[PDB]
RNA sequence: AUACCACACACAAGGGAUCGUUUGGCUCCUGGGACGAGGAAGGGCGCAGCAGAGAGCGAUAUGUGUGGGAGCAGCAGCAAUG
RNA sequence: AAAACAGUGAAAUUGUGUGUGGACCCGAAUGGAUCGGGCCCGUCUUGAAACACGGACCAAGGAGUGCACAUACACU
RNA sequence: GUACCGAGUGAUCGGUGGUGGAGGUAGAUGCAGAGCAGAUCUUGGUGGUAGUAGCGAUAAUUUGUCUUCAGCGGCAAAGACU
């Protein structure tokens, strides 16, 4: 909801910046072997436990 | 009834993020953390050997301890501007 | 290839027409795909083949073994020996009356030519003569 | 036979040491032999190949060819030589890389620090040769 | 490249194939079965009648508990069906071969459907929720398709 | 049995056994046995030209000195004034 | 928890073509109708085809071992 | 690995033709984590049943028109409902 503590807000801000795919240029690099970022999440499928 | 309909009432939250260990296990009413016993001075007894090795020295970064070993190897040389203080001592 | 051992030439056809074509398939290998055809003796308490009821198949045993003279003889009337070198044929020089040579599968073309040339001059029969070297 | 027990003879250990090399140890991998004449012009028997030097290819598809070194790939250990290439379905041409040890040096590129590099190695020899 | 499932000359034949199509396997092979050995213009005419409910596809292998119908009498059976989604796809596929025939320099006539086959493609997974807290499968079954038509010697 | 069901063989599907390979594991031996009020071990948050995770590093987030010496893996730019 | 090579690519199972049969095995044959014999395996049990139990199908894994102490045999 | 053909009472062994693309045996001895149909066995993959059972408690929907490229999607006009 609208009321939040400072500690809860920083957790949300960090959880929101980490939630991104692999940038499209990295895929062209000779040494790079990852397909998809397995740390990506959806609000419909997991809980953060920020509480 | 004790199944599905009772699940609807479960909207309160007894644990929050502990400031010593990070583990979302500080019980607000009891005033105690269930992972690390904060605010007691010592850390909690861990239940078994498997579980305690997950939090030992060397599981994180060891920043200070690594530098100390390199300095000991070198013979504790110190900052080269101040050699005269070292040599006197 | 149409060749015969000269000592048995007038007898070889009687011998060949006399060999059994019986097979001893494992019991119920016809019923489930997980049981292979290879013989194993049945050991069940109730089993109809072990108990030798009429109408069940026959089991292997010593009675079916061939006469000592006929045994191991190829249909051309010789016994076989495996070879992989020129220096192997040298062993057959006393035995060529009854034995013939079969070059091992892994020996390659360039080497096979050298084996066959030696076989011609020593007078030894090689049964894989055509082999891979037809081209 | 080896009598020093501090040096390893394990296949697993020797292989890891090769592929995970860095710094000066990586440079040692790019060495090639000099031709007979250059081994009289200079003391050295072998040097690390650099752009602009002139090389004869002594093994492979491009045997007998001569040309100038265009590029040095350190991560995938290969050298690109001018005029050694393959053509795609498109008609576009791609330079094919050759492993250092299949080359031989015919003329040295003497740009930059090369003359000092050579001097440093010659002195290191004599220092112990004359003793 | 693609290895077609039988051997017919490149001259005097026309071909097409597709992979992982999202028409339903069992419906598609009942369609293909009935138009085998038929002349191409006849095939296209027949499939137009199926879309209008004027004629039907008869069923023989994937046919349990199916409805009976007076249109099935044309093929000596009682059981038939109208699988619109598969028919629209096959019709488009056949029409394109007449373009290829014309452009290649054969006639638009005397072409006969000599070979046609359907294969199963890998399943696409799905789920439905059941009672008592269970979850059950709800998958999709796509297909692969080949056709070859040849000119009659006559 | 025109078309269903079964089996055999050839071709196309479907799955990942087998054989060939290994910058990993395990065991024995030898060395080592070096943390913290000068703020440790462990947790969090920031820092890249395009940068999510991981690695490295602290608002000096690739600084100084010594010994060397050729490129920086993609694209754009840098480099014997390193 | 899973996930090695952009190698090789078995079996279960599916489609098409060509042949042979109506559950299949053993013995003996025809140009051709077929003749004779056979109940479903494993297991406890006086006694199993059982209205006794386990088994839908295929691959891979899967159960008398190591040490100590007396012992009889064979060998030095 | 796959079809055929030969040898052995049998456990098994040998050859020939396609596929595959780098390693492999024969004799005598040594050490064992050394042979599967079953355990409501363990893990992974696939059938028959079957184009079948079902997918439709609640207020309700029709016509034209544009997109969509084939969404009872959007907009107008009616008909209803909380
Ligand atoms: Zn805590």
């Amino acid at each position: 909801g609208s009321i939040k503590t400072r500690r809860i807000k920083v957790q949300l801000v960090s959880a929101l910046k980490k939630n991104r795919c692999i940038p499209q240029w990295k895929r062209a690099c000779p040494g790079f072997k990852q397909q998809y970022n397995f740390t990506k999440r959806s609000w419909k499928r997991k809980t953060l436990k920020a509480c | 009834s004790k199944g599905t309909p009772s699940n609807g009432k479960k909207n309160k939250r007894n644990h929050t993020t502990c400031c010593r260990c990070g583990s979302v296990s500080f019980h607000k009413q009891k005033g105690k953390c269930s992972s690390c016993a904060y605010p007691e001075k010592k850390m909690k007894k861990m239940q078994n050997r498997k579980a305690m090795l997950k939090k030992t020295t060397g599981t994180g970064k060891m920043r200070h301890m690594k530098k100390e070993r390199i300095s000991r190897r070198a013979g504790y040389p110190g900052n080269p501007i101040l050699k005269e203080i070292r040599n006197k001592i | 290839m149409d060749i015969v051992n000269p000592s048995l030439s007038k007898v070889i056809d009687i011998i060949n027409k006399g060999k059994s074509k019986k097979q001893f398939k494992r019991f119920q290998s016809w019923r489930v795909k997980r049981v292979s055809e290879s013989w194993r003796k049945p050991r069940g308490i109730d089993n109809r083949m072990r108990r030798k009821f009429g109408g069940a198949p026959d089991m292997p045993g010593i009675g079916y073994k061939k006469p000592n003279a006929i045994r191991f003889l190829l249909p051309n009337g010789y016994r076989k020996i495996m070879v992989a070198c020129v220096k192997d044929l040298e062993a057959l020089i006393s035995l060529n009356s009854f034995y013939c040579a079969e070059i091992r599968h892994a020996v390659g073309s360039k080497k096979r030519i050298e084996i066959l040339e030696r076989a011609e001059e020593l007078g030894i029969l090689v049964i894989n003569k055509e082999g891979k070297l037809v081209k | 036979m080896k009598f020093n027990k501090n040096v390893t003879a394990s296949r697993r250990k020797n292989r890891k040491a090769h592929f995970t090399s860095i710094g000066l140890e990586r440079t040692k991998l790019m060495n090639a032999p000099l031709s007979k004449d250059l081994k009289e012009e200079y003391g050295i028997k072998r040097i690390a190949v650099r752009p602009g030097d002139m090389v004869k290819v002594v093994s492979g598809e491009f045997k007998k060819k001569e040309g100038v070194v265009m590029k040095v790939n350190r991560h995938d250990i290969k050298i690109e030589v001018e005029g050694c290439f393959v053509q795609k379905e498109d008609g576009k041409k791609i330079n094919k890389g050759i492993h250092p040890s299949n080359l031989r040096i015919i003329k040295l590129s003497m740009e930059k620090d090369r003359a000092e590099i050579i001097n440093k190695k010659v002195e290191a020899m004599k220092s112990e040769v004359k003793a | 490249a693609h290895k077609y499932s039988c051997d017919i000359s490149e001259a005097t034949s026309v071909r097409s194939q597709y992979n992982n199509i999202k028409i339903k396997f069992k419906n598609t092979r009942e369609v293909c079965n009935i138009i085998k050995t038929m002349e191409l213009n006849k095939a296209i005419a027949y499939l137009n009648d199926v879309l209008r409910f004027k004629k039907c596809i008869p069923v023989f292998r994937f046919a349990k508990k199916c409805g009976r119908t007076p249109q099935a009498k044309e093929f000596g059976t009682d059981k038939g069906k109208w699988p619109v989604k598969s028919v629209a796809f096959v019709k488009k596929m056949l029409e394109d071969l007449l373009v290829e025939a014309e452009k290649k320099g054969l006639g638009t006539s005397e072409l006969v459907i000599k070979h046609i086959q359907v294969n199963q493609a890998p399943k696409i997974y799905g789920r439905k929720h059941g009672a008592f807290g269970r979850i059950k499968p709800y998958n999709k079954s796509p297909s692969h398709i080949e056709v070859i038509a040849v000119k009659r010697e006559h």
